């Protein structure tokens, strides 16, 4: 029974490995001996899993090293002992083959290329163990097996991509700690994360290796907005330094979501709004992103309100689900008649989902923007109305009260109209034609560098497939 | 799904083995699925009929009004009437 | 947590601070360099004048922050 | 020493702790050789950094009344996440909630509003869902009306809030003088041309001799006993046009035309 399903399962996770190593040494084509990885990764956990899970104890010994044994010894005693259903002769064999792993780097020790091989191997115990959940020590524990791995084999461009996913996982499994509680490690441990990752990213830029800058990018950014010291976010974001070579398109909806939080904080909702929808455009989905799309949509509901002009009632029926958007389909209302109560209530009764989502503090200046979107459809609606008028339908103080709130949101572009205190009424000011004016041509402007870019690229890209096929082995 | 739809997103960049555990490591860092943080906490959905074409998640195009209550069967018929009475005043 | 301890001491107008500053900035150049580049022009101030003797200290510290960014 | 500081700012002589601030910044360093600032939190630390934070304490709220805006900000930033850490590890004092809630007004008339955003986010998960106000609706009704855009209102609370004090009297002078520049931005797109005694009425100013010396600032003619907003206008679009940075902004039809040729032929 166990003795060979073991013994076999063992050396041929072994053998898959030993090949991507071998390709990713020939020449460079990053993205594609990187794929190989991320669909195995799937796939070896749930075959491990089956069988029990010591199965990847038989892996564990058959990898030199530095201390990843005892971390993986204890699951195995704590659901009832497995080291003697997975002995020697079936957990380690070198042989004299390579296809569980090459006997002649065993011995010598000074030649091995073990490393990328190491590397999966960890990833396997700390995705069981992050299932389960444990908290504190896990960190401590993966932050303890992932640092000499850089260490005691030489970093190559091709280390720093598998070694991209050990840095993802250390920097989580802190995250979701610091948001469970506060406690002396975290204050502690959160000095010592912030800046070994920010250490790598110049050394990033030294190698030029364009997959791994943005994956350490992504992680700082995160923390910022999960402890609300973005007073740094801003800082980091002054800077840019995100590369577009070899980062895929996952990457690059992860960027921009993060991004247009910033900017909607430094009151600057036009390139905010200008991101979210550059999310989407990047993002991929499928099932498995599921929770980042929802709320997705929730942000740019939040950002199109802050700017002062309404997204329609059929925006969130024409959504393909509406059903964690409920919240934000009654924000978008309450806003858009210019009433107040609604607000309130609304706001209080979806208090926890606000404040989890980081759209609470939006809330305060959409308070704010409850009577200046209110002012922007009556202006619209009627091009020449007395300050009277506007006293009636928004239940304004006096004709004064109302030529203060216009005045600010005309300076911030949303109404478009002035004010003539010599006739007493708000003229809303034309756009005329614009076809006779000089506008057009920046509009085309746009569009013609975008498709003289998309001719000069096609080209280079003839080249690049012909080149992986013929490294390729036969078919 | 918003502006830039769910459908163009499976489309243009293919659903794959390969880009499955990059979605996860999105889904992930964002930290856990919002669309099951509301159902499971608020013990409640979205919209639902009011008339049918009006409300509900659908593919049926709606009004921009829809909110807004049908009490105009009354304000057509009180127009008459209060017409007759400031002419004939 | 950020570098906002690191930067207000500098900034403070008795000398005996200012010194003091850099001492600590020194251990994280190159580990916190997003965070130390606001009072980056105090750095630069103390070398122009010549009743510090942490102008060399000034410089040593101002040209890594420019490595670090990738300049 | 660290402690004649404290009995100084309690007396209610502000000067006497102006004159002890240059020997307490020596000390202060002293302080902080002592500790380990935060990297390791032990008990016989927080005895150690009672001494530390006592005098950002006590020299921070002195430097309000002072005119020290530098040290202030200077105190604030080392004191700050001693606070935030373990839901306060103690770290606590009764002028921690002045401190939070002068700060805030600090930034919003210098028009660090960008940073009143990120700042508030810290401050909210910190002691406003927690310990609820420490009297920070303040501030963050303030902002609230300048971005909703009724001057009135703020105005009046402003006023209000000079018969009163948490040291709000301080930072009311600051905040009528920032305002009254904010207006006369909105104003030159809304009017063309006012009455003195209406600009007087709008801009909130208690002379004729202010609301033109406002005016004339702004670079708008006061003959006719009106005022010209659109003169303004006209000097900063000058400006504009001598520099070079306008010019290719603009982007002329000969440079649009060759730069789209040479795509082609490259």
């Amino acid at each position: 029974l166990h003795h060979s399903e073991k013994k076999y399962a063992e050396e041929d996770q072994v053998q898959e490995l030993l090949k991507v190593l071998n390709e990713i040494s020939k020449t460079t084509l990053t993205l594609d001996p990187r794929y190989i990885w991320r669909s195995l990764k799937d796939l070896s956990s749930l075959r491990n899993q089956e069988l029990l899970n010591a199965e990847t104890l038989c892996f564990t010994v058959n990898v030199l090293y530095p201390d990843s044994s005892s971390f993986k010894k204890n699951l195995l005693k704590f659901i009832t002992s497995n080291h003697k259903s997975s002995v020697p002769g079936s957990a380690e064999l070198r042989n004299s083959y390579p296809a569980s792993f090459y006997s002649v780097n065993t011995e010598k020790k000074t030649i091995e290329v073990t490393a990328e091989i190491n590397c999966f191997m960890h990833l396997l115990v700390q995705l069981f163990l992050w299932d389960s959940k444990e908290l504190e020590q896990l960190v401590e524990f993966n932050r303890k097996v992932v640092i000499p791995n850089l260490l005691c084999y030489y970093n190559l461009r091709s280390l720093n991509l598998i070694n991209a996913k050990l840095w993802f996982y250390i920097y989580l499994s802190h995250e979701t700690l610091a948001r469970s509680s506060e406690e002396i490690n975290s204050d502690n441990q959160n000095i010592i994360l912030r800046s070994t990752m920010m250490k790598f990213l110049k050394i990033a830029s030294l190698k030029h290796d364009n997959e791994t800058k943005a994956m350490l990018i992504n992680l700082i950014l995160r923390d910022f907005l999960n402890n609300g010291e973005v007073d740094s976010a801003s800082d980091f974001i002054s800077k840019l330094e995100y590369p577009h070579t070899d980062v895929s398109s996952s990457l690059e909806a992860r960027y921009f979501f993060y991004l247009s939080k910033i900017n909607a904080i430094q009151l600057d909702y036009s390139t905010a709004n200008e991101y979210i929808i550059a999310a989407i455009r990047k993002a991929p989905h499928n099932s498995k992103s599921l929770g980042f799309l929802q709320q997705s949509n929730k942000l740019h509901c939040c950002i199109q309100l802050l700017m002062g002009d309404i997204p329609e009632l059929s925006f969130f029926h024409q959504s393909n689900m509406q059903k964690s958007l409920l919240p934000y389909y009654h924000l978008t209302k309450a806003v858009k008649l210019g009433d107040l109560k609604k607000f309130t209530s609304t706001i209080t009764k979806y208090k926890q989902l606000l404040l989890k989502d980081d759209t609470y503090q939006l809330c305060v200046r959409l308070r704010s923007n409850v009577i200046k979107t209110g002012i922007r459809i009556i202006s619209l609606t009627y091009k020449k109305i007395s300050l009277r008028d506007i006293c009636l339908k928004l239940n304004l103080d006096s004709e004064q009260t109302v030529e203060y709130m216009v005045s600010r949101a005309i300076r911030d572009g949303v109404i478009e109209a002035k004010i003539n205190h010599e006739d007493g009424f708000i003229e809303t000011t034309e756009l005329l034609n614009i076809y006779d004016s000089e506008d057009p041509q920046q509009v085309f402007d746009e569009r013609i560098k975008f498709a003289n870019q998309l001719h000069d690229e096609y080209l280079v890209s003839m080249r690049y497939p012909e080149d992986k096929k013929t490294q390729q082995n036969e078919k | 799904m918003s502006t830039d739809v769910a459908a163009a997103q499976a489309q243009s960049k293919i659903d794959l083995t390969k880009k499955k555990n990059e979605e996860i490591n999105k889904k992930s860092l964002e930290e856990d699925d919002e669309f099951e943080d509301f159902p499971i906490d608020t013990w409640a959905n979205g919209e639902t009929i009011k008339s049918n074409a009006v409300t509900q998640t659908n593919i049926w195009e709606e009004n921009w009004d829809d909110v807004e209550v049908d009490d105009d069967f009354t304000n057509e018929l009180k127009a008459e009437l209060d017409r007759y009475k400031r002419e004939n005043q | 947590t950020t570098a906002a301890p690191l930067l207000a001491l500098l900034r403070e107008n008795q000398d005996s601070v200012k010194t003091y500053a850099l001492e600590s900035i020194n251990n994280v150049v190159d580990q916190l360099w997003s965070e130390i580049s606001n009072e980056l022009p105090d750095i630069e101030a103390l070398y122009d004048d010549d009743t510090f003797s942490d102008r060399e200290m000034a410089a040593l510290i101002a040209s890594k922050v420019y490595y670090n960014l990738g300049e | 020493l660290t402690k004649s500081l404290s009995i100084a700012f309690e007396n209610g002589d502000y000067a006497a702790c102006e004159k002890l601030l240059p020997p307490i910044k020596i000390e202060l360093i002293k302080n902080n050789l002592l500790i380990p600032d935060l990297s390791i939190q032990n008990d016989i630390y927080l005895n150690d950094l009672m001494i530390t934070k006592r005098i950002l304490e006590v020299g921070a709220l002195a430097s309000i009344q002072t005119f020290n805006f530098d040290s202030f900000e200077n105190y604030f930033n080392q004191l700050k996440p001693y606070y935030f850490s373990n839901n306060h590890k103690l770290s606590e004092s009764d002028k921690k909630s002045k401190l939070i809630s002068l700060y805030l007004l600090n930034l919003l008339s210098q028009n660090n509003t960008t940073k009143f955003h990120s700042e508030l986010q810290y401050l909210d998960k910190h002691i406003k869902n927690l310990e609820d106000d420490s009297l920070l609706s303040y501030p963050i009704k303030l902002d609230r009306w300048l971005m909703e855009g009724s001057y009135q209102k703020a105005w009046d609370l402003l006023q209000s809030g000079s018969q009163n004090i948490s040291e709000f009297d301080s930072f009311t002078d600051i905040l009528k003088s920032a305002i009254r520049d904010e207006i006369a931005k909105n104003t030159e797109l809304s009017y063309d041309f006012l009455p003195l005694s209406n600009i007087k009425a709008l801009l909130f100013f208690n002379n004729e001799k202010e609301t033109e010396k406002f005016a004339l600032e702004r670079n708008w003619p006061i003959v006719n006993s009106k005022v010209y907003f659109n003169n303004q206008s006209k000097e900063k679009a000058d400006y504009e046009d001598e520099m070079m940075h306008e010019e290719d902004q603009k982007t002329n039809i000969i440079e649009k035309a060759m730069d789209y040729a040479i795509s082609i032929e490259n």
